[PDB]
RNA sequence: UAAUUGCGAUAACGAACGAGACCUUAACCUACUAAAUAGUGGUGCUAGCAUUUGCUGGUUAUCCACUUCUUAGAGGGACUAUCGGUUUCAAGCCGAUGGAAGUUUGAGGCAAUAACAGGUCUGUGAUGCCCUUAGACGUUCUGGGCCGCACGCGCGCUACACUGACGGAGCCAGCGAGUCUAACCUUGGCCGAGAGGUCUUGGUAAUCUUGUGAAACUCCGUCGUGCUGGGGAUAGAGCAUUGUAAUUAUUGCUCUUCAACGAGGAAUUCCUAGUAAGCGCAAGUCAUCAGCUUGCGUUGAUUACGUCCCUGCCCUUUGUACACACC
């Protein structure tokens, strides 16, 4: 349900079991790794109220790599708290939420940044080419 | 540590120092110095004398009179090596004669082709 | 930000006193705090 | 939480080959042979066109029929699509080796 | 069959364009936007 | 189910009105639509195809001085399709109607 | 954006002389808390032009820079940029010609920063040990800035800047 | 995408021309064309669409017919029709075709224009400028204005009133060049 | 395998190539004159050679030679001409040059500079 | 204040252009208008491993309905919004809450009045005047030519390498664009080491080719800081590919040659965040050709109290020969 700086991650919500697959995999993998956490850290991040739950998982895809990674990010907890009451918490879903966003920036809504704009100049944007007429 | 003519190579892995084999290079190294049944892995001063004999076979017998592996109207092709420069002169010579706006240009000293030379 | 006054605290009961600061040949604003030498308004500061 | 099925990432390709041109036989009678690049090598390429089940069956000239070996064994069909479906021995012959790899991590 | 292909408005065989087929920006850069080319 | 759509999936006699303005033309989108919410078939057809934006850039001013400026101007083709009825044992007159000039109309009627 | 954790997670909540701590994990006066420094150590590392691997860099530099005589790693990193900042250098004069340069603070965030991209630099400039461990130079040098927090041994200009802004004062 | 725009950048302006010249003896004012089902329709808005519209008739069928063969198609598709110009004052080409034909005709381009100014403005339209920027009689070069009303070519959308355009002015001494402007809709339709 | 690709040279080429029977075309070999890439020739052929033909020869005149000029820096190294003389222009040139079989190298207007003037060095 | 932007002063008072506003873009939203539906997710048919089913996957069938997702119409949404600080006389400035968004939303387009003899008859079948005519400055056709290389100045491209090069492997972007002929865009099959040849093939909105082979980049392994395996200039040969034509230079590929260059004087360029910086592709160019350019996404910094001085500009005052105005 959440897109990230030219990327976009979709949310799956309806109670089930373990193995929450991202794309069509398993937030065990998610191999653009290094910072492979911050993904498993939404679920881990559940460290504030829940321990893992027993629910669902969906696929992302847009822009490029770390973009996507950051997208699947919100994607998750931006879908634990899912309305609710069949998804979030049948009452006071600020349970997670305010907790899963008292140290967040992914589920903590998205960033007002997004690529565009250049210039009749050099590279463009602001970096206008280097000229030194004599 | 001393193959093909004056070529005196060594110290630097099989099929790698056989580039410093004036004439021999990045694929000759492999293909040649490989079809030798030679463990490309193998290195410098270490190498089967049966190798080198044969590395001078394939990689200097195919990579010489052959490129026909190592055994059996020939034509046919061939490379060079430490007999390179010499032949270079040879052909820049085949040119240095009948005259070529891009040949006599080797003698004169202009770059051979394209070359919008009026700066570098 | 020429360190203002040095109102310490009694005798041997102060890891260090405080000191306001602003600037003369540049800035100018209220302050205090981080530094524990022992200079004076003879000495000065920067902004 | 969790698994892979046909998945399991990379080594799961450093497998199908690790157990192709190892548990050989074969098709890869590839005559392109030595001249072309690299190393060992190149059942890896195949354990590539392999994981190429996830796709084309629903998404150079060594490649140009590096397919021809897969389609002579480990799936890879003429695909009415226009490419290659993971044939009989399906996300199966593969899915298996994938399993083997799975329990093979430990 | 190459570098010679006029440009409707004034044959100025030098500077012609793509989507359209006339040009040059010569006889466009004020004689088109309303002909049209909005913006 | 994986496709920005895939247009199309085109119906119902096809009637795709494809134009270069908006209100002052695609007013005849309401027209043509509601001009059939009376009796006419089920019209699953107010299909917006996305803003097509042809753009011609060309730095400014004949000559040489300046910086060359560079102005890049536009002229946007927008174009949608309505699905009236498929063939329909009821046609004619309901065969090409309205006339907002500068919108380009469409027949077909399949399949 | 966009690092990690664990790997030790030794969070020394003390070690912070002078000011600092009131900005040991900050930026403001101009960020906020750009993750407890180690988000800038890892960042001041992007001197080719792109983070990540930079991210690795940091991490490796860490496990390394703690494995080797552990001081809780993070507290070596704090205690790195800790006893390793400038402290009232000079800055032009204008009062002459032909200036002279007088000195003073050192706006904290400075002291942290001006030593951050600095220790960062000394690292970058391998050439000793011109090994192949970027994170080593990055560490040791940062380690020779923890153990080095015992003179000299990598910073140096650390002093210089200060051990100079005394005379021409 | 084929025609559409291109189709305009085609027959449209491409028309405008013949609809600018070989007709100005009558004073054109624009042109709009659309078609039903192969029913190509020119809508030539004329200032004096009289014989300009059909001296016994020959006007249209004459031109119109040319306009067929020329931009070649029709054979029966293309078809043209003379409309009645707006209240002159505006659409630029109005009093600009005027001055264009005045300084041309003869009048001292001192008050010559002072007219079109005080006449467009006159036909009610919150004033309107119109400089003459040629070789002011025997001499060097320069220009002079003429206005009173409102506007300023700012970002009122496409001006959103300011309906200005320039024309020729091919005198025997050189090329002056006319360019009037109009404050247009003081808010109407 | 086990090579043949490209190894510095060669082929039986330059050496054992067009040279392959320096008395080859001394028999023809016509299209066979083309027995060596990489150029020629989607067409075949010409006509103006009819002068180099029954004219350049045709007497004999045992003092072999002849005029035979024609702007045609297009006409490629014969070598079915084998030997004669042709007007290798440069604009205002039509320079002279024997067509020795020794070199069936480059193009007619090729062995006859149009720079000729590299200037002081 | 970005503003002659406002407040404030006050013999001024009241006001129009310009700035602003509005236009476009980039973002948020509706649970409005349907769309196939990104399928959110299910239904049949079906392939696989696996005691529900996960784990998947295809696939044409009916379903649905609506978020993801999407497309784009019609509206909402921000207004320095609270709150506090503080100039106090307020416009405002600022800090905190906190919104998709924070006082200028990011961006661009428009841009008044005067001025320059600025540059453009080599962009017009715009034109004054002068010049030029069956030995033409007209236009054609053939060939070179603008590419000639002791040397200077400028915009660049890629490199000096261990954050690396090198091979295998992992993934995923946006603007875009394209046919009636016909060498438009090009999928797929085969042949081709490679360039490429190719048999067919979809395709005037997202339909078909592009996101499903972008690259930088992540992992695994090889090299050992040695002008090495960094780098790839220059030349030797060859194979193909645009065109009537590629010698004069031509475009790509295949082997071999392998130089400068060990981080650059004095200067000087540019930029404060979806920036800079790196990496790459689309488009213009076009038969073929991008080291250009307009664009467009991909990773993804360090920096500030800023005004101090050097450069520019401005506003006054102050002096003034003139005023075609310090050419």
């Amino acid at each position: 349900f959440g897109k990230k700086k030219s990327a976009t991650a979709v949310a799956h919500v309806k109670a089930g079991k373990g193995l929450i697959k991202v794309n069509g995999s398993p937030i065990t993998l998610v191999e653009p790794e290094i910072l492979r956490f911050k993904v498993y850290e939404p679920l881990l991040l559940v460290g504030l109220d829940k321990f893992s739950n027993i629910d669902i998982r969906v696929r992302v895809t847009g822009g490029g790599h770390v973009s996507q990674v950051y997208a699947i990010r919100q994607a998750i907890a931006k879908g634990l708290v899912a309305y609710h009451q069949k998804y979030v918490d049948e009452q006071s879903k600020n349970e997670l939420k305010k907790a899963f966003t008292s140290y967040d920036r992914t589920l903590l809504i998205a960033d007002s940044r997004r690529p565009e704009p250049k210039k009749f100049g050099g590279k463009g944007a602001r970096s206008r080419f280097q000229k030194s007429y004599r | 540590l001393r193959l093909l003519n004056t070529n005196v190579d060594g110290n630097i892995k099989i099929v790698y120092a056989l580039t410093t084999i004036k004439g021999v290079g990045r694929r000759y190294s492999n293909l040649v110095c490989k079809k030798a049944d030679v463990d490309l892995h193998k290195r410098a001063g270490e190498l089967t004398q049966e190798e080198l004999e044969r590395i001078v076979q394939i990689m200097q017998n195919p990579t010489h009179y052959k490129i026909p592996a190592w055994f059996l109207d020939g034509k046919d092709y061939h490379t060079l090596a430490n007999n390179v420069e010499s032949k270079l002169r040879d052909d820049l010579e085949r040119l240095k004669k009948i005259r070529a706006h891009r040949g006599i240009r080797h003698f004169w000293g202009l770059r051979v082709r394209g070359q919008h030379t009026k700066t570098t | 930000v020429t360190l203002a006054k040095v109102i310490k605290v009694l005798g041997r009961t102060g890891s260090r006193g405080g000191v306001t600061q602003v600037r003369v040949e540049f800035l100018e604003d209220t302050s205090r705090t981080i530094v524990r030498n022992v200079k004076g308004p003879v000495r000065e500061n920067d902004i | 939480m969790p698994g892979v099925s046909v998945r399991d990432v990379a080594a799961q390709d450093f497998i199908n080959a690790y157990a192709s041109f190892l548990q050989r036989q074969g098709k890869l009678e590839v005559p392109g042979y030595v001249d072309i690049v690299a190393e060992g090598w190149f059942y890896k390429r195949a354990a590539s066109v392999a994981r190429h089940i996830y796709m084309r069956k629903q998404v150079g000239s060594i490649n140009r029929k590096v397919l021809q070996a897969l389609e002579k064994i480990g799936i890879v069909e003429i695909s009415p699509k226009g490419g290659r479906r993971i044939s009989e021995n399906g996300q199966r012959d593969l899915d298996r080796i994938a399993a083997q790899t799975l329990e093979e991590d430990e | 069959g190459k570098g010679s292909r006029q440009c409707r408005v004034c044959s100025s065989h030098t500077g012609l364009i793509r989507k359209y087929g006339l040009n040059i920006c010569r006889q466009c850069f004020r004689e088109k936007a309303n002909d049209i080319g909005f913006n | 189910e994986e496709q920005e759509q895939q247009q199309q999936q085109i119906i119902k006699i096809r009637i795709t009105l494809t134009s270069t303005k908006v209100k002052q033309l695609e007013n005849v989108s309401s027209n043509i639509v509601k001009n059939a919410e009376q009796h006419n078939l089920v019209k699953k057809g107010p299909v917006r195809l996305p803003t097509k934006v042809l753009k011609i850039s060309t730095r400014k001013t004949p000559n040489g001085e300046g910086s060359k400026t560079w102005e890049t101007y536009e002229m946007r083709i927008h174009k949608r399709y309505i699905d009236l009825e498929a063939p329909v044992q009821i046609v004619k007159r309901i065969t090409q109607i309205t006339i907002e000039p500068g919108v380009d109309v469409e027949v077909v009627v399949a399949s | 954006e966009i690092k990690l954790f664990n790997k030790w997670s030794f969070e020394e909540v003390e070690v912070k002389d002078a000011s600092l701590v009131d900005y040991v994990q900050v930026r403001q006066p101009q960020c906020p808390i750009i993750e407890r420094l180690t988000n800038s150590l890892m960042m001041n590392g992007r001197n080719n032009g792109k983070k990540l691997k930079a991210v690795r860099i940091i991490k490796h530099t860490l496990d390394i820079i703690n494995v080797l005589t552990d001081q809780n790693p993070i507290q070596v990193v704090v205690d790195a940029i800790t006893n390793t900042g400038p402290r009232e250098d000079t800055t032009r004069v204008g009062g002459g010609g032909a200036a002279r340069r007088q000195a003073v603070d050192v706006s904290p965030l400075r002291r942290v920063n001006q030593a951050i991209a600095l220790l960062t630099i000394g690292a970058r400039e391998a050439a000793f040990r011109n090994i192949k461990t970027i994170a080593e130079t990055l560490a040791e040098e940062l380690i020779n800035a923890a153990k080095g927090s015992s003179t000299s041994y990598a910073i140096k200009k650390k002093d210089e800047l200060e051990r100079v802004a005394k005379s021409n004062r | 995408k084929k025609r559409k725009l291109v189709a305009d950048g085609v027959f449209y302006a491409e028309l405008n021309e013949f609809f600018t010249r070989e007709l100005a003896e009558e004073g054109y004012s624009g042109v709009e064309v659309r078609v039903t089902p192969t029913k190509t329709e020119v809508i030539i808005r004329a200032t004096r669409t009289q014989d300009v519209l059909g001296e016994n008739g020959r006007r249209i069928n004459e031109l119109t017919l040319l306009v067929q063969k020329r931009f070649k198609y029709a054979p029966g598709t293309i078809v043209l029709y003379a409309e009645r110009v707006q209240d002159r004052g505006l659409s630029a080409v109005a009093q600009a075709e005027s001055m264009k034909f005045k300084l041309l005709n003869g009048l001292a381009i001192r008050r010559a224009a002072y007219g079109v100014v005080r006449y467009v403005m006159e036909s009610g339209a919150k004033g309107c400028e119109v400089v003459v920027s040629g070789k002011l009689r025997a001499a060097r070069a320069k220009a002079m204005k003429f206005a009173d009303g409102f506007l300023i070519h700012s970002g009122q959308p496409v001006n959103d009133f300011i309906d200005t355009a320039t024309r020729h002015v091919l005198m025997r001494q050189g090329v002056l060049g006319i360019k009037v402007k109009i404050m247009r809709d003081p808010a109407k339709s | 395998k086990r090579v043949f690709k490209t190894h510095s040279y060669r082929g039986v080429d330059l050496e054992k190539l067009l040279e392959m029977s320096t008395e080859d075309f001394v028999k023809l070999a016509p299209a066979r004159v083309r027995r060596r890439f990489a150029r020629g020739m989607t067409s075949k052929p010409a006509g103006f050679m009819k002068k180099l033909r029954a004219a350049k020869l045709a007497a004999p005149e045992n003092e072999k030679p002849a005029p035979v000029r024609t702007h045609m820096r297009n006409m490629i190294i014969v070598p079915e001409m084998i030997g004669s003389v042709v007007g290798i222009y440069n604009g205002k040139a039509f320079n002279q040059v024997e067509i020795r079989p020794e070199m069936l190298g480059h193009y007619l207007g090729e062995f006859s500079i149009t720079y000729t003037p590299v200037r002081h060095g």
